[PDB]
């Protein structure tokens, strides 16, 4: 009845033309990209919502937790931690090498790239990484990673979309990926954009290519960006905002009129001073407070001009909060204006934001980030340089998942006051209904190596011999 | 229309006529105009 | 009474609805209904932001099983009970988060990716319903995959009409109770036929092949409703309202002057504005300088109109539409809209808390039957292939027991602290005075108190070794 | 003196008749009902007033607490607890079961049952429940329940009503209904519609069918919904609403106005930018001021329109809050209004709703459940699943009422913030005022299964070797 036709009429000529999400998204799909690159590249508040996006689904650092599963393994306690160390390890003084070679591009280390992923899923919808093979030897590591953007994801010779190839995707009849079509650069745009078709998993058990996504409906081939609920409003507030300031530039550029029936130049020189003496028409000094004389017929008015921001800044406040409630950040993290705002209502705000970060990080850059671990995994274990034991009922092979089981730590929630914060945490800790790993991986660390600094830090104390710490005994 | 189903393959319709010779009446309705987009593709010969 | 009947003054003697029951009410413009849903939560911010927050509380981030046979209804050992459990909880989560990510077909979803699935797709369309099937592969110890379907492709094969027992490609028995379904393969492009299958809900041998999920209102509902349906005009004009606004503030903001002059336009620019000394209609572009007044004659004015408040109403309009749509939608205002402010502690608290039991609610009544059903599900491959030892001594087997065994809860993200430190004193002081347990304030927080048990001993037995200091729990 | 005539005649027509309350509602019975699902499917108010019914009243869970009549039937107080327990634990796995078998159409739990006829009684005034025998062997009871809307239970084939056969109800001469004609479903609206009789009550004394309302007078058959005092003006604020945002709409829409002798196309070249060197007149290209040259006989009038919200928001505060009274729900929860009022404030309306909600579901929802508990028992001991106690002093079908005393736990009031109740609630205890099956309860819980529960928790405490929680000794 709401939805039927509306009352008196209403949304009578209304009527959404029913299709899958790839129905609805693909035929602008590139366009849809285009237009979200520009905004994101010329747009301020887009920029700063990426910039957030960036700085809290991972944060500054990454951090690797493998917990293999020994008991479905049948596997001893001892042997699977300390293989959990020798893996953490290698894949720490790994991972954040100096040679920048983790990716062929030589320009990224292992956070930068996952945040080069978390950004162009954010702005595109889904995320492209391809793993290679270096021919070189020299590393011990010959494995490395690109990612890709996901227009260079496309239907080669720009055949129309089937059944199983849509937009240069090969898929099953389950619609489970398959094969990918990839063009190099184009740039500058005259050459030919070749293409090459990569199969998404190698029959070896590797995983040639990964694309990850959050879909919305069933057979989804590509992701879409958050930003298609907000393009036409964000756009709108963006012309809104610079012809308003232009008209403002011109309203109070327009001050003053002189009018008089005599020769423009004299009436100028007698009324505004000028430097008649010396069309560049008059330009006149800026000297202290003058008076002139007129004669009826001429008169000076001044304008009043108008007040530059009659509402223009509630508008803007109205379209600020629509928009930060599309992108899922807060207002005020968008738009920096933290005024008549109390500390309940600030931690409450900034604890919902929290919460939807922490699902996205969990969904898109912890996901991606054990993918490429288990991918490294898998040459380290061919190459040997790590060990399984012997007593392993199942192959590395067979539970990939399994002896690749890992979780990520990123950067902690800073508290507003960090006071009540902190003491809470004391307070669950010494009631025993938390505990020090889940502690320390909130604020941003592990109680591993805390407590052997910990133990290094009483070590150099009794040996300087000026005070053990408060961890004795 | 009132009831929103005009588009539909075929539409059942049993309906009673009031009145003291009240009689029920059973109605079908289509519209069929069955096509094929390759009006050249097939070929029929006619034997002789 | 006499408010039912015709209205003051006549008043409302034109409003007639026709009482009949929600399927007569819904199912005709059913797919027109859920289109304009689906058209809303992609265009509209509000939408999107209301999906989000479902997404997002009702479950969150994470989503734990906990198996609780019914031992003491089975006549089992309360420590056989606890080592099944054990070992079904291990096989569990060693399968369901695999990096396999091989719990879909479409092998591209996580398991929290199908619970989140499946609860937007109920929420934007009124149901939800996944396929679990038997995959021939062997390569994988579990043969069992997952397929959620839009409401969409279930519908009436041939776009025929609707009978008693079927209804929109659903086949219901005399006592209503569906038990197979017609669903339409996808259409893209719509170049292609669109070719029904039809489907049973369960196998022969008990295992649920067609899953459906989905809150009725009034007896014999066979489709869910999408919460929308009520606000779906109050949504689509408030967009135009906000579209509109923006082009009336853009034409008013953008002409700023006028000139009246008797000339002609290029004289009138360039004596009153300048510019002029061109390279190369258009009239001509004035740079922008400074101040340059200029001087007029008779017949001759410059009028600057004042235009007017760009927001004359419109944010405090909005607001108010804003709380009607909060409440339609059933999520807190100040949530929707980002709106946290003048809000005193009190005022927050109740609105949190009444939004968080309101989560709560559809938690349990939509992710929590559909993972119970999943499970179980999967659990009958897991016992079929003798992957989790039975007991020996059970008074039932598991035909008889599907929900005996399969008897299980789930904890989402738990209760979001609001303040921290004053949630944190309740709890401490509910374990101090022994109203609480370690299990129920593990699952208020989203955690579970057996591992977290098993990992403070680890620690503890890890900083005895290491010699450092015992922790908080000793003897 | 006042119900006479009025001051000055005012009221000299309004006299409305006396009659019953079932003569004044069951000729437009129908259309109210009509009237009020039409405002509960296609109001956001309505559905948002019905949602937060059934979330208080019911919540996510309700559970059963079995407290037979021990002292009266001469049973000892530990065999009446083993009886209890097990009629408990058999209760609690049936309930449970994911097939929703429970219910004939199998997609319903019984808390869902609970709050579907909870909404339904709300919205119309009543609830009809009926129990079914199965003769389906696959599950150990066949006992099933069957919803019935009060549209389906009406006058067959409409007829005239009677003394006793009123809207489908036959009642005895003395008042008690006993027989129902029910209709079958209403769609498609085109196979003959089909009534069926049903009496209220099996003659082996099991209730074979239950409806369950608060009448108001003597003599009363069906109930009211709450929404009969308040849907006019429901609908007008609706149509207000509607009208008010077309009016905002349209004077939005409508700024500028243009004036001129010269041909309309011209006059837009000349003025406002146009492209006509290059339907819907002429597309206009949204870019800087744009300061146009109108000769004298022209203007460019811009309409400064008019506040879009003149007393609304005032307006809604009133009207809501009329419709909160007509509701029994406070205006802060039905609206989603909580500004300018303090803790105090909110906390008193908190009180008075939570007490409206704990009697409506006493009275409704606790009633429901006890009829259909009480129906599943009878089938269960018939079945001889349980066994009933040797010193039984009465048979069961005696004793029904004293066999089947139980109550029912809802969720509780979760209050503003939680600290206070329950420290309050601490010293009740420790002063001996309170009990802890009571407070458990208003908790949501059992005191039972809380002591199961926390004597597991000390013996795995004390398994692991890590501390004795707080009870022990």
């Amino acid at each position: 009845h709401g939805g039927g036709s509306g009352f008196g009429g209403q949304l009578r000529s209304w009527n959404p033309p029913s299709e899958s999400v790839d129905a609805a998204l693909l035929p602008n799909f590139t366009r849809g990209n285009a237009r979200a690159d520009d905004l994101v590249r010329n747009n301020g508040y887009a920029a700063n919502a990426i910039q957030l996006h960036q700085d809290h689904i991972v944060g500054s650092f990454f951090r690797l937790s493998h917990r293999p599963s020994w008991r479905y393994l049948g596997i001893g306690e001892e042997e699977a931690r300390a293989f959990s160390r020798e893996v953490e390890a290698a894949w720490k003084e790994f991972a954040e090498d100096d040679c920048c070679c983790i990716d062929v591009e030589r320009k990224r280390t292992f956070t930068m790239m996952i945040r080069e992923g978390v950004a162009m899923h954010a702005f595109n919808g889904e995320l492209f990484v391809q793993a290679t093979w270096d021919t070189s030897s020299s590393r011990l590591f010959r494995t490395q990673f690109r990612m890709v953007s996901p227009k260079r994801i496309s239907n080669p010779n720009n055949t129309g979309d089937s059944r199983n190839c849509r937009a240069g995707v090969q898929i099953n009849d389950s619609g489970a990926a398959l094969g990918y079509y990839v063009s190099e650069d184009g740039y500058p745009g005259w050459m030919p954009q070749k293409w090459t078709w990569i199969p998404r998993e190698l029959p070896g058990g590797r995983a040639s290519f990964i694309h990850v996504f959050e879909p919305v409906e069933d057979g989804q081939t590509r992701g879409a960006n958050v930003f298609y609920s907000v393009m036409e409003q964000m756009k709108m507030l963006d012309t809104l905002q610079n012809t308003q300031l232009q008209s403002a530039i011109v309203k109070a550029m327009y001050a003053a009129t002189i009018e008089s029936e005599l020769d423009t130049q004299s009436a100028m020189d007698f009324i505004l001073g000028a430097n008649s003496q010396e069309y560049a028409a008059a330009p006149v000094r800026l000297g202290g407070a003058k008076v002139p004389h007129l004669m009826p017929g001429d008169s000076l008015n001044l304008q009043t001009a108008q007040d530059t921001d009659n509402g223009y800044s509630v508008f803007e406040q109205s379209l600020l909060r629509y928009i930060a409630a599309g992108l899922g950040v807060s207002y005020e993290q968008l738009s920096r204006n933290y005024a008549q705002m109390s500390y309940s209502t600030a931690r409450a705000s900034a604890n919902e934001s929290w919460a939807y970060f922490m699902g996205r990080r969990k969904f898109v850059a912890s996901r991606q980030a054990s993918q490429m671990f288990l991918c490294w995994l898998e040459e380290a274990i061919v190459r040997r340089v790590v060990t399984l034991p012997s007593k392993a009922r199942f192959s590395f092979q067979e539970a990939r998942s399994a002896w690749g089981n890992c979780d990520w730590i990123g950067s902690g929630r800073m508290a507003i006051d960090g006071l009540k914060e902190v003491q809470e945490a004391v307070m669950l800790i010494e009631a025993g209904l938390s505990t020090y790993e889940k502690e320390c991986a909130k604020r941003g660390d592990d109680y591993q190596e805390i407590f052997a600094q910990q133990v290094r830090e009483t070590m150099e104390r009794r040996a300087a011999g000026l005070k053990p710490p408060a961890w004795a005994a | 229309q009132r009831e929103g189903i005009n588009a539909s393959a075929r539409y059942p319709k049993n309906w009673v006529t009031t009145g003291d010779p009240a009689r029920e009446f059973t109605m079908i309705q289509s519209a069929p105009l069955m096509l094929l987009a390759d009006p050249d593709e097939f070929v029929s010969v006619q034997l002789a």
